[PDB]
């Protein structure tokens, strides 16, 4: 991926998780638990859908026969049908493996943006509290009951109010 | 002490091709070429005739087996292997342009062309053309010379269209099993028909001769036309071996045309048609036939083409 | 105590469409597709045609109202809707063919055939071609037998192509009112035409008869063609019905043709012309008329697609 | 956005920044100001109008008619023409409607990450001076008269000049 | 003190276009678009026939310069501008859709007619065709009357296509230097010709005169065609001007046709051919002929477009 | 580019770098020495290659003559051949000139995205030993021999073995 979080620094994903596409793990003296992002994975499902809309939008045009499957039109006629059917085939062909194929290398790099994107959100949210870790990770030196990993869940962790000891614990 | 980030994952991924790879496992894809058909004609709340015996062009001229589709009116036609535009033996010239026009019409009315004889017989008919008894085409006439090997008199008919769009006019040249044959009906000499409309001139000179059978007979009429606009008129001067058009055909609106062998089914509906049936379906792309008609996803060689539809899938 | 980074935004933005979203409001955005015609050949600096009442076909044959165009030179050639290419009513046969040649021809330059008779009258008119008193087509002779109901001699009459570009050659058929008027004009019995290029054999026969009355003439011309190549040689063999070439037509170099009824203007320059006028655009593409010819943006259905030129707006 | 910053951890535009597309609005003992930076806005700039000139540079190709408006051309091969126009006509109202989508994607995302760029480039200047705040801002510890602010827009700031004090302000 | 990160560069970039950019320099690009022609047809490993002085056609009639390809088989099939398709001065009905059809064939297997004469001679022949001494085309038989002046009897013969794919069948058509050159070979009187297969129908009425000397001679044949299919049966109905079949043709499977003047060469392979050679290449489009056949790179306008294969440039 | 490092805070590139195509130089009190990342060079190339290969992936479609160099159609029929033929070549020409320059950009973004990638890796093995430059450089506050500068480009430098005495070093 272009962003490089997803088959990135981020070893690998959680099948645990089926609750969202992206989502917090924590870890503290209380024990593991999990969770899902809503957010940050509702936009990535709704670029998605807006992709598929975009290609399931289809009123299309009218075309009539130009020869015939029961009695065979005049060859030459015939011949001249045969190559610009066969052309366009081949443009609409190419036409459609381009797109799924450019389609296709967007949404994964859509995907591991948005994954960057939480991630630098919750480094913005801890100020001098965590530290990066590299896993995709954020070690905190001040304690967190669940009480306090619900904050941050929540976008209402303060760093003002375990800044000094975090700090100092350093 | 910590708090992990990450992103979901499944045991069984969809593999899919990216600008830069081929078979990258996503979390989800969807399809994007259509391959499942419906083989049946989906004709759900569309005026439909299935033309079945009777060939497109039959509808015109009228051998028995289109005597109920002289005058149809349909959004949908639909042309059947075993469909015949003729009883005696002939053929269209330009068959397949006519086709396109009828198949597009909506059906057809027709009107009277008021032509009246005099001089000449004009209920000539043949085995071939079966409604109970020998007959002939129901919308023309096979005129004649009185009595046998009597002459023809030189002869000028005409037709004014006096109505708002143009009229779909044919006539027929008969080619007899003989030069004999020939005059019998029509008297010796080498007879002229020819035609002439404000935009058109052509002229047409018999030629008889001995054909191979065909409904147990061996002699072919040649069938013409032309569209004739309002307010000009079209002349038939002739001398013979000329099947004479008793009718005109107008068009009634639009219409579509498919050619299939597959049954009609008012319970589905669908725009995109082909010979094995009806392709519902709203993907962009079909490979299914590339000649389907009407209002279809775009032909493409490709099987399948995967669309991701969720993040690369990373297991373990 | 701070430095705040931000973007700019606008209260009103312009909505555009993206592969992810419909709708998503963007700074400023340019339309991709033009709906602005000017009303007008825009002709400037063109050596221009506008054929008016004569028809492109015309220019060959040269019928009164073609007089002044019988050797036209051009890059831009422009045919109207009265345009007419006979007095005597007569069709081309592959007229179209023969349109899209001269189309494209840069003009027309006139030789002498050098045709030279012996035996007939060559002074053929009609009341039809007026050019004060009756007369006929100017690049075009009536051939005809000397006397009323005489006899046609057998007629070998050739014409070698001595120039280095093919030769356009032009021939006209007769069909008479009557069987009796052919007889008048060329003698009885069955006469016949033929036409032998070192790449090209046809045949033709005439076909006397009664037409509707156009002009109020009820006679038909069939008017023929070849394109005669350097150092080959066309023969006519004939005994009746024909109207001979005088000149043979050569084609000039390069030109474009359109069909219009709007009025050419030398003020504004354009490449991309219909029959509405001239579209002048560096837009990719265009809704305004898909059959535009000349060096236009490529047609789309679509009515407008607007190009982002800003980023997205987020007001408020 | 791609880049996670217009739209994104900005909570939105500037209508009064009339100057640029991208800027500052500082604020100090001294009040509140405000200005353009001209090189990020020029980069944006200068490549949407590299987009721009690229579709417009069309030196076309002639075509000539192949039909007539006037005087029908026989039908079959009327029906052939036809059948061919609006298969082309479909091509590119389809390659039209996907350029300009394509296109538009990327000139959002590329805006996207100008912005980005420059607030990436801002961090790397005052190191250990300001902290993030989450909202676009940084927050500085050691004060900054109205010179201070046009030396970061200079690109003129020195750390080591304010270091000490502002890392015990902490 | 430190460790700096940075990335490769060249002294020497080539220079690519973006969506943004012309002329961005990057690391290293590769062309996409095909220019480079091998001046000769690649032939290895498929049954080629280069015609040579044989026309296409020729094979189905055997003037003596076919002689050597009447029932040939192939792959691959070339044309060659000295190639002639006939030997006394003619010309194909429809010459370029049986080309077509011939191109595509896998070459040609011929089977005896059967036809069998009494009452007329068919030994005619000709100087233009040379086999030692006149002869005439090998799989044709010119058709007579016994004796100068004679009468033709009407004569009616037939063949049915037993076989399991449809017959290729010929037939040609004399026209004479004269109108008594017509009635020396034939007698006098209008002579008829006609053809009736079950899906067809034609006439043809011959039509003397003086044409232009082609290999000395002056007079024309046309030769005609219809495919006629598993158990059906054609029908000739003549009575004079008629060049007889003696052999019907069929097709043998699946070939590609091309037209060149280049060598053959078994040394080098290619599928994508032209007339100036052979277009080896796994690029996905070409610049060097649009009409180019086989499997090939989609031809563009554009000289050349370059991909780059690695990063922006940044040196100094 | 997109993601501001390649022609962004890295002023240029490196010719004497012939080993890979991202890569250190380092320095210290042993003196400046260089390497190459082959990681981040390989995943480069990989793509890179990968595009390659699906252009040309071209098992293409037969056609055959429908005019003719030696004896032209007829005229009518001859055009119509043409002027399809044309319009097709158009739609090859402007997919190829598209297909090329949306190849072409996403190829320098994706070089970019890589050395940004090795980067931000970088950055997160120096947690508190280092800090940014903003030319694309790593000052470290405790020392390193060339046995430590080989243990970052391994992926094996602790962070924690030489905490302490870096943190000081501030
Ligand atoms: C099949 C066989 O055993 N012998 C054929 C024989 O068919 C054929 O004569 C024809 O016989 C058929 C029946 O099989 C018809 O009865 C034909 O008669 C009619 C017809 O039905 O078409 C009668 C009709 O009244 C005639 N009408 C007019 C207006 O003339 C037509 C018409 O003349 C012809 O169709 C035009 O050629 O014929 C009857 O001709 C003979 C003749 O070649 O050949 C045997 O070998
Ligand atoms: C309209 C009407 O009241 N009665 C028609 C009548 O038009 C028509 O005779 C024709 O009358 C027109 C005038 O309307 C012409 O005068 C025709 O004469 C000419 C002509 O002008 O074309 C004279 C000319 O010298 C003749 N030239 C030659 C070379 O023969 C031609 C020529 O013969 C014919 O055009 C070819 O058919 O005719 C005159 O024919 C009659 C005839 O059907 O019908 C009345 O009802
Ligand atoms: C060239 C010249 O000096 N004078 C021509 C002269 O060519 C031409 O007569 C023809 O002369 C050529 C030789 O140049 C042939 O010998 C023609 O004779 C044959 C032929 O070879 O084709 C003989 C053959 O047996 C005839 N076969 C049959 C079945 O009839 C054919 C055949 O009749 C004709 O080809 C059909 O028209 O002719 C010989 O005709 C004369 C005739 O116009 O003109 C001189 O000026
Ligand atoms: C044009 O292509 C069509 C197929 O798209 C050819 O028709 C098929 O021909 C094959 C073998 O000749 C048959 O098995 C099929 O029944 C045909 N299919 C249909 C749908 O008609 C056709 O022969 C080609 N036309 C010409 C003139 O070569
Ligand atoms: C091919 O399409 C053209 C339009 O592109 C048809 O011509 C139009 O026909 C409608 C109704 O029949 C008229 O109202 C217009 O005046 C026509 N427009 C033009 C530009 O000619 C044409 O009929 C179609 N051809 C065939 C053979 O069906
Ligand atoms: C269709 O285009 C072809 C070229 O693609 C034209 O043929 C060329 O004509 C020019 C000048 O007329 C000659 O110099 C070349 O020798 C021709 N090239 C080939 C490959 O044939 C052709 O004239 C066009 N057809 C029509 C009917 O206008
Ligand atoms: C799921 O895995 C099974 C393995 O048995 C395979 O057959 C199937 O195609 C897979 N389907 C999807 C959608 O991943
Ligand atoms: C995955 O995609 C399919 C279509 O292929 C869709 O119907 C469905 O919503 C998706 N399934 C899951 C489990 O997300
Ligand atoms: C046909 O003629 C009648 C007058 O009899 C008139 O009402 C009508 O407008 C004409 N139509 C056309 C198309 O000329
Ligand atoms: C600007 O806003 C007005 C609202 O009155 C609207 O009519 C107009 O279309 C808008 N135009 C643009 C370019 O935003
Ligand atoms: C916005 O785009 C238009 C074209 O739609 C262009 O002419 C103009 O430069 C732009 N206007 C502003 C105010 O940026
Ligand atoms: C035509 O013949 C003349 C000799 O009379 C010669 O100059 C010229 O080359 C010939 N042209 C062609 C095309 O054969
Ligand atoms: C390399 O530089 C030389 C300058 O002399 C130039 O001629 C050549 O085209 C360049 N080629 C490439 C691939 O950069
Ligand atoms: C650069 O690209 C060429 C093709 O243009 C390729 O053959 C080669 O591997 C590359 N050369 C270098 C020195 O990387
Ligand atoms: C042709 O007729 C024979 C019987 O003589 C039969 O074997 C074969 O099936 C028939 N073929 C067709 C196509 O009707």
């Amino acid at each position: 991926g272009l962003f490089g979080a997803i088959a990135g620094f981020i070893e690998n994903g959680w099948e645990g998780l089926i609750d969202g596409w992206y989502g917090f793990r924590h870890q503290n003296a209380q024990g593991e638990g999990t969770a899902a992002d809503y957010k940050s994975t509702q936009s990535a499902i709704d670029q998605i859908t807006g992709k598929l809309n975009r290609l399931i939008e289809k009123t299309n045009q009218q075309f009539e026969l130009i020869d015939n499957e029961f009695n065979e039109v005049e060859k030459q006629i015939g011949n001249v049908i045969n190559w610009t059917r066969d052309s366009i085939t081949e443009v609409w062909s190419y036409n459609a493996e381009l797109l799924v194929a450019m389609e296709n290398q967007h949404t994964i790099d859509l995907a591991d943006s948005e994954m960057d994107k939480l991630y630098e959100r919750v480094k913005r949210q801890l100020r001098e509290n965590a530290e990066e870790d590299g896993t995709g990770c954020f070690e905190i030196f001040h304690k967190c009951d669940d009480d306090c990993m619900a904050s941050i869940r929540n976008n209402t962790y303060d760093h003002s109010k375990y800044r000094e000891e975090a700090m100092q614990n350093r | 002490d910590k708090i992990c980030l990450g992103h979901h994952a499944v045991s069984n991924g969809t593999k899919v091709n990216t600008l830069t790879e081929r078979g990258v496992e996503v979390v989800n894809a969807t399809e994007t070429v259509e391959r499942t058909n419906i083989p049946r004609i989906c004709s759900k709340g569309k005026r439909t005739v299935d033309l079945g015996q009777c060939g497109l062009l039959g509808t015109i001229t009228g051998p028995p087996q289109c005597d109920q589709f002289l005058e149809f009116s349909a959004d949908l036609i639909i042309e059947r292997r075993e469909g015949s535009d003729v009883c005696y033996p002939g053929k269209f010239v330009n068959e397949e342009a006519l086709r396109q026009i009828l198949r597009e019409s909506g059906g057809i009315d027709k009107e009277a062309m008021g032509f009246t004889y005099s001089g000449i017989r004009t209920n000539g008919a043949t085995s071939a053309c079966r409604r109970s008894g020998s007959s002939f085409y129901a919308e023309m006439k096979w005129l004649l010379s009185n009595t046998d090997n009597a002459a023809f008199p030189q002869m000028t008919k005409s037709y004014k269209n006096t109505r708002k769009s143009p009229a779909l006019i044919v006539w027929g040249i008969h080619h007899s099993v003989s030069t004999a044959e020939q005059t019998k009906l029509y008297g010796s000499g080498n007879k002229l028909v020819t035609v002439g409309s404000s935009n058109y001139q052509q002229s047409f000179v018999p030629s008889p001769g001995a054909r191979p059978q065909v409904n147990g007979l061996s002699g072919r009429i040649d069938f013409h036309w032309l569209m004739l606009n309002p307010n000009d008129t079209v002349t038939f001067s002739f001398n013979g071996a000329f099947i004479a058009p008793d009718r005109a055909s107008f068009l009634r609106g639009k219409s579509m045309g498919i050619q299939s062998g597959v049954q009609v089914d008012a319970n589905c509906e669908g725009d995109c048609y082909h010979s094995g049936g009806t392709i519902i379906s709203n993907l962009p792309f079909q490979n299914i036939d590339s000649r389907a008609v009407g209002k279809c996803p775009r032909y493409v060689k490709q099987r399948s083409l995967l669309l991701a539809t969720g993040m690369k899938n990373v297991p373990e």
